[PDB]
């Protein structure tokens, strides 16, 4: 019934559309307020209550809609700047066995606004892009070194993005599901 | 020494390149490139909605410019030669050439819908409608700003004989009508710098010799203007002359320290836009010169607080690098206190005058005062866990709703002061009274 | 003696920055390499040019002495993207050059990076090179150590630590050692 | 919701089997389509591109000409089952 | 009827209006294959209405034959429909099967304007226009830069009085505008403008204007630099004023893998300078050989000599482009001014554009639109194989329209790789034709006719074909300062036993004046009309037709025989 590689896990496509459900900052370039738009999943208020160049805050993928047209501008996130990623990058190497505590989307959401809203940066996007890098570099070091702890009872994890687990998922579980069975078989 | 200069709105020269901005406001802003003997100009809008983005060829080498969402005016300051476009097709576009005195310039030009108004380093003012029908000429101060919103001008007078001043008027089609005519202008000058400093910023003084960085009118039409000190100044009570008064709102330079975590980073300068009801529309740019380039980086906003703050003071306060700096509950209940004072005066004045434009600004001003009555509670509070009475039963006259008064009668029971809840409700009581007459 | 780090520097900074669209992907090669236990790097050579024309032009000019200069670089990149010990790296190339043949190739061309072909009529066994190298002093019996890489060395005679005038011996109880093999191109 | 290779009691079976599909699809709950795309919903407009001959053809948003590597600009949703069955690419 | 320049504007505001609904494909866009200007054009205006929201379909033709099906099958909520690239030389209303009266929704009383249900734009370079579609059509709608208003006074008056008009006074008024439009009407075939060009003054209107919309602006302007230079050499200043405009501040800046650049500097007139070899560039230039008679060893022993006076040594001539020695690269630009005179070879310096983006390197105009034709010309019972053949030809309008992409660069190098080959394929044709001297010298044009080589199939596709006839004028040009002739082309088919013929035009050099017109067409219609010959014409270039084996020599015999050469 249901597809061979969906039967314990969530595809990329999946956590895409996860994430696209959160809300996010934009400068709109018209104004709504005096039809309507009437959803259903979401609030409706803000959307019919637009002026143009006033801040307000909206589902993500309403926000890439509209920037799709020129209706829109995307505000990025705060954590998403030089500054807060070299002290991330930073803390990183201070503590070589904590994870810094970025956000659980940082992955995802720096890969969508990195596409569809490239000309909405203050920072030159080709040092994001570096900076971004370093951070996957270290985090995925520190992830090696873990995988050495799989056990019988239980681990611990902090901080670890929801794409970078959704990547290890079908090891860590097999390979703990394994050691849980042979350990029991001797106590039966 | 000073020397007259033409000035638009907020414009950037060209420094190394071949091209510059002419000027920006709230709807949008103009810039034009140079191709050897012949210019470029474009013309943009943040209301992509509404308006068209367009270009056009000029062959006389445009100076001036002024903008409003009905049109576009355009100016040369030596030629005397002028050109008003509207945003429409139907209305076509139409020339004249000025008369001008030998070594005579054109220093600003502004429109209202239905007037034209040009102004001279001779201090000649020259006024038409929006068909180039003469109207008037007039024998003044020499000109150095004018700005417009719908019908109320604001304009801005310099000499080294007069001094520094400013004009008020509505150019009502019942009646024209001046609230201020040359009057004493308080703003901070800038020439002790350019002469003492050689900072190589000079270039910008050549190109502002007043400095005025920028100036408009707000988004409830209240004259505002930027000093060269950073500042954004205010006229409040202009209805009333025994009353108006000049306001300092906004000091960008102590914003900047505080975001730095008290550091001195002067790479970063802020380019103002306009004025929204508290908040600011401003260009932070970084880097050697003050103003910002093409493609035009996006927009930032933040808002007015009233300057009480002290450097040394909020160190010792203070006392992750570059963390911003903590400040005094204090500090921060006066501030908010006068500013809310400030912000509902203001708003009242306007509902009084001119009413509600969108039918919810009361709520607004409710939620001022509000905020008012809870700054003053906390710094009441303080006074009362200090013992001293006597403050605290000062500050409690300025507090408004019994509600209020009741939390600090409360407030007094906590600070074990029977006097001052007997005295607080013999003022409730009072007041009461003066509710029920 | 800066213009070796100079040159140093900007490898590095190639295999640090080198994007076409969205892929690192000189850094995700290397990184990828470690993981099996393959210590090299395949540049390719039109990636270079298009980088930087000057460092081909180095490249091009003097090869036997920049080489060294370039594979150093890989080893200093590889410890940051996976330590918080390794070999020398070896560099491999590619290349779309005119190919030259065989019969041409002459005194013009000595010291020149050159790209052939042919059929290979013979292989020798395998044979041992030294890189890192440890030595002792025969009368003071003291000790130090040298570095080998093999591109166009003996034994040295400035004793240390009189001490004579060759009193160098191998210690081949710590030293370390690489393979090598010949070939033959008709 | 050809035949030679399965067992007669498996090619009873599956016809059985169709019955009850839709039969579920049909009822309550059928405006949701059970038996369509289980990808999440990317964009709302594409461009597709005219792979086979199938002529002119009808559907519930309208009709279609399929006119040999001819290309249309339209709504995904429309094209899905077309795409599926291989007469359209996503181009 | 027809718009102006002042009001294209407002046709783009009718056609959103008029097809508005989303339950149907209300727009319909039909464009010409085997025309580059027509491609870029197209992908203009499909990012216009992608921008829009614009459900749509874009159908690629072949020709006259293939037009008159497509329009045929059209549903009638087909509000409006697009012509680019063809049909401006023809009665659109009389060949196709239109009654107005089967069309017009309403009638505004006011005006007298009939709206119709569906509306036919056209776009399209050729003139003459056309007298029934500018000014006898309701239905079908043109896009004029002015020429109709310059041009057409006597013409409009001739036509309209004419019209009204149905002893003496009479007799003479007749025969007057009989005249009037008799002397318009067969006049030789030319193009005037470009298509590209004329869109992009849209988007100037409009607003849309960036540098994705300028570099499909200069790529379909540059197609016409081989056939058309005085067209080019009208365009080309404004392409410098939007190149200079649209260039971004600070400039000169470090490279980054995402800096993009467009800008003018030098170019060549030399075969596909920065791939292959400086001597390959020179070698198989179009120009060099009517130049220095690269046909024969005397002409070759030039080129070795003059690399030898210029200080290259011929080995690294040979060498890849992307590979010879930085020292060279820079010092060729000073190398030619020295040089190329005592060569006669000064006009090989120009000004171009070229375009670069990130670390991939640069690449003109002039290279890209050679990569494109070769994609078109090699890209992968007679009525059968005529339409087996003819659908090949339209998937490599795709293979094409996917390489104006930058994410695909993949498919651009294949592009080049292409050319290469179809130009050294060329000229081992050019010096066989020449070294056996067979080009006929008639009194009135000159004739050549391949009967055999050694691959013919490569010509029968038109766009090699007028490869190899844009080679042939220039040697013939240049050999000779007397007789600017007429030609004709011709290769044989043993499959169809049918010749593929070409009408062409001689030319100026290039360094030297109104435009010349082509006269073949009037030629082949009216022997077309009169013959007995078993003929075929449907391509948009009517300077192109077709003729069985046998048939050949009694329709060139009555051609010659005719005074409309
Ligand atoms: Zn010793």
């Amino acid at each position: 019934s249901l597809p061979a590689h969906l039967q314990q896990t969530f595809s990329p496509e999946e956590i895409q559309f996860i994430v696209e459900n959160e809300p996010i900052k934009i400068f709109p370039r018209i104004t709504t307020r005096q039809t309507r738009w009437q959803l259903i999943t979401t609030d409706d208020k803000a959307l019919n209550n637009m002026v143009a160049m006033r801040s307000t805050e909206v589902v993500l993928w309403i926000a890439l809609l509209l920037k799709q047209q020129s209706k829109c501008s995307i505000v990025a996130p705060q954590w998403l700047t030089t500054k807060e990623l070299d002290r991330k990058i930073q803390y990183e190497k201070t503590h070589p066995d904590r994870f810094s505590e970025l956000p659980w989307n940082w992955l995802v959401l720096a890969r969508i606004l990195f596409n569809k809203a490239k000309d909405d940066f203050h920072d030159p996007i080709h040092e994001l892009r570096g900076k971004i890098q370093d951070l996957r570099e270290i985090r995925q070091i520190k992830v090696l070194k873990g995988l050495k702890y799989l056990n019988e009872s239980h681990l611990q994890l902090d901080n670890l993005s929801l794409l970078e687990i959704n990547e290890l998922r079908p090891f860590i579980t097999e390979i703990m599901d394994k050691l849980r069975e042979i350990h029991t078989a001797s106590l039966t | 020494k000073f020397r007259y200069m033409p000035f638009s709105p907020a414009g950037t020269p060209f420094g190394f390149t071949d091209r510059r901005y002419l000027t920006m406001n709230e709807v949008g802003y103009v810039s034009t490139v140079k191709n050897s003997e012949q210019y470029s100009i474009t013309v943009s809008f943040f209301d992509v909605g509404r308006f068209r983005e367009y270009h056009f060829e000029d062959l006389f080498g445009y100076d001036l410019c002024f903008l409003n969402e009905k049109g576009t005016l355009f100016g040369q300051s030596k030629t005397g030669q002028i050109q008003y476009r509207p945003h429409d097709s139907i209305h076509s576009n139409w020339t004249k050439i000025i008369p001008l005195q030998a070594g005579e310039r054109i220093t600003s030009v502004a429109a209202t819908p239905v007037r034209v108004i040009v102004g001279t380093s001779l201090g000649y003012f020259r006024s038409f409608n929006q068909f180039g029908v003469p109207f008037a000429v007039e024998k003044t101060s020499p000109i150095v700003a004018l700005t417009a919103q719908n019908y109320r001008v604001f304009s801005v007078h310099y000499s080294q004989f007069h001094g520094l001043s400013y004009s008020l008027s509505e150019l009502g089609t019942s009646s024209k009508r001046y609230y201020k005519r040359e009057c004493p202008l308080p703003m901070s000058l800038p020439n002790i710098n350019s002469d003492m400093k050689k900072d190589a910023n000079l270039d910008y003084y050549n190109f502002n010799p007043m400095g005025i960085k920028s100036l408009f009118f707000s988004s409830y039409g209240d004259p505002c203007i930027f000093g060269s000190d950073n500042t954004l100044l205010l006229l409040s009570k202009w209805r009333s002359p025994e009353e108006s008064k000049w306001l300092p709102i906004l000091d960008s330079n102590m914003e900047i320290w505080k975001m730095s975590g008290g550091k001195e980073t002067t790479d970063i300068h802020v380019w103002p836009l306009a004025l929204a009801y508290d908040t600011l529309n401003c260009i932070l740019v970084k880097g050697k010169h003050i103003w910002p380039e093409f493609p035009l980086p996006l927009p930032s906003e933040m808002e007015i607080r009233m300057p009480v703050f002290v450097k040394s003071k909020l160190l010792e306060e203070n006392k992750e690098e570059d963390k911003e700096i903590q400040i005094p509950v204090s500090m921060a209940a006066e501030e908010e206190y006068l500013r809310s004072k400030v912000l509902s005066e203001l708003l009242t004045d306007t509902l009084e005058n001119d009413g509600e434009m969108y039918g919810n600004e009361n709520e607004v001003l409710a939620a001022l005062n509000g905020a008012y009555d809870k700054a003053l509670l906390r710094l009441f509070a303080s006074a009362c866990s200090d013992q001293n009475v006597e403050k605290a039963l000062s500050l409690a006259h300025e507090l408004k709703q019994d509600r209020a008064l009741t939390a600090a009668v409360k407030i007094s029971e906590r600070a074990e002061l029977p006097s001052l809840v007997k005295k607080i409700n013999n003022i409730r009581e009072a007041r009461y009274e003066q509710q029920l007459k | 003696d800066d213009d070796n780090t100079e040159i140093i520097k900007s490898f590095k900074n190639f295999i640090l920055e080198f994007r076409l669209d969205s892929q690192f992907i000189y850094r995700d090669q290397l990184r990828n390499n470690i993981l099996v236990k393959n210590y090299s790097l395949t540049v390719n050579m039109e990636h270079l040019i298009g980088y930087n024309e000057d460092i081909y032009k180095k490249l091009s000019d003097e090869p036997s002495d920049i080489i060294p200069l370039f594979e150093t670089a890989i080893t200093q990149v590889a410890k940051r993207i996976s330590i918080l010990s390794l070999p020398t790296f070896q560099l491999i190339l590619n290349s779309n050059a005119n190919q030259i043949p065989l019969r041409d190739l002459d005194s013009e061309h000595v010291s020149k990076i050159v790209r052939l072909s042919g059929i290979i009529i013979s292989t020798s066994v395998l044979s041992s090179r030294a890189t890192y190298l440890s030595i002792m002093c025969r009368n003071c019996r003291h000790t130090t150590s040298i570095t080998i890489n093999n591109f166009n060395v003996s034994l040295p005679r400035s004793c240390l630590s009189n001490c004579g005038p060759d009193p160098y011996i191998i210690i081949h109880e710590s030293s370390k050692f690489i393979d090598q093999q010949f070939l033959k191109l008709q | 919701n050809d035949t030679n290779n399965l067992s007669h009691q498996e090619q009873e079976y599956l016809k059985e089997y169709c019955d009850l599909i839709t039969d579920l699809k049909s009822g309550d709950l059928v405006d949701i389509d059970l038996s369509g795309s289980l990808v999440p919903p990317s964009d709302v407009f594409i461009d597709v591109r005219v792979l086979k001959d199938a002529g002119e053809i009808q559907t519930e948003y309208g009709v279609f000409n399929l006119i040999k590597d001819s290309q249309f600009f339209v709504r995904q949703s429309d094209v899905e089952r077309l795409i599926q069955q291989g007469y359209l690419q996503k181009i | 009827m027809y718009y102006g320049i002042s009001q294209f504007s407002e046709a783009y505001n009718k056609i959103l209006r008029n097809s508005s609904s989303h339950s149907s494909c209300q727009l319909v866009i039909f464009v010409s294959c085997l025309n580059i200007d027509a491609l870029c054009a197209t992908k203009m205006l499909s990012l216009l209405f992608k921008k829009q929201l614009v459900q749509s379909q874009i159908v690629p033709i072949f020709g006259y034959s293939e037009l008159r099906r497509h329009y045929s099958q059209l549903d009638d909520n087909i509000n409006s429909l697009l012509l680019v690239g063809f049909g401006g030389v023809i009665d659109l209303e009389a060949f196709l099967e239109i009654d107005p009266q089967e069309y017009v929704i309403d009638t505004d009383e006011k005006s007298g304007e009939q709206s119709f249900r569906r509306d036919i734009y056209v776009l399209d370079a050729h003139r003459p226009w056309n007298l029934d579609n500018i000014f006898g059509s309701q239905i079908i709608q043109c896009f004029d830069d002015g020429t109709v208003d310059d041009t057409l006074g006597e013409q409009k008056e001739a036509y309209y009085k004419l019209l009204e008009l149905d002893r003496k006074q009479r007799k003479k008024q007749i025969h007057e505008y009989e005249g009037v439009l008799e002397e318009y009407y067969s006049q030789g075939t030319t193009v005037v403008n470009s298509i590209s060009a004329q869109i992009y003054s849209l988007l100037s209107a409009i607003g849309e204007t960036n540098l994705s919309n300028l570099w499909l602006n200069i790529l379909g302007t540059t197609s016409l630099d081989i056939a058309y230079a005085q067209v080019y050499n009208r365009l080309y200043p404004l392409l410098q004023d939007e190149v200079k405009r649209l260039t971004p501040s600070s400039r000169n800046s470090v490279k980054t893998p995402d800096t993009l650049t467009l800008n003018i500097q030098p170019d060549y007139y030399l075969f596909l300078l920065r791939h292959s070899s400086l001597y390959d560039s020179f070698y198989y230039s179009n120009y060099v050989n009517a130049k220095l008679s690269l046909w024969n060893e005397n002409g070759k022993k030039r080129l070795h000599k003059m690399f030898a006076r210029m200080g290259i040594p011929l080995s690294t001539a040979q060498e890849t482009w992307l590979y010879m020695d930085h020292s060279i690269k820079r010092e060729l630009g000073i190398i030619f001014d020295k040089n190329l005179d005592r060569y006669g070879l000064q006009d090989i310096i120009r000004d171009g554009f070229v375009r670069t983006l990130g670390y991939r390197g640069s690449i003109s105009a002039s290279e890209f639109v050679e990569a494109l034709t070769a994609l078109l010309e090699v890209g992968n019972n007679s009525a059968q194989k005529l339409t087996n053949l003819r659908k090949r030809w339209v998937s490599n309008f795709w293979l094409s329209w996917d390489a104006l992409d930058d994410r695909k660069v993949e498919l651009l190098n294949r592009g080049i790789q292409l050319a290469q080959d179809l130009q050294r394929a060329i000229f081992n044709t050019g010096v066989a034709i020449l070294e056996k001297k067979l080009i006929k010298h008639l009194r009135i044009y000159r004739l050549c006719v391949l009967q055999d080589g050694p691959d013919l199939d490569l010509y029968r596709n038109p766009l090699t074909l007028l490869r190899l006839g844009n080679w042939l004028i220039e040697c013939c040009a240049e050999s000779e300062d007397k007789q600017l002739l007429p030609m004709v082309l011709a290769s044989i088919d043993e499959n169809t036993d049918t010749y593929l013929v070409a009408g062409l035009t001689p030319r100026y050099p290039r360094g030297l004046k109104k435009p010349i017109l082509n006269n073949f067409s009037m030629a082949f219609q009216q022997i077309t009309a009169e013959t007995d010959a078993k003929v075929r014409i449907d391509n948009f270039e009517s300077s192109i037709i077709e003729i069985r084996r046998e048939d050949l020599s009694p329709f060139l015999e009555k051609l010659t025989l005719s005074g409309l050469l």
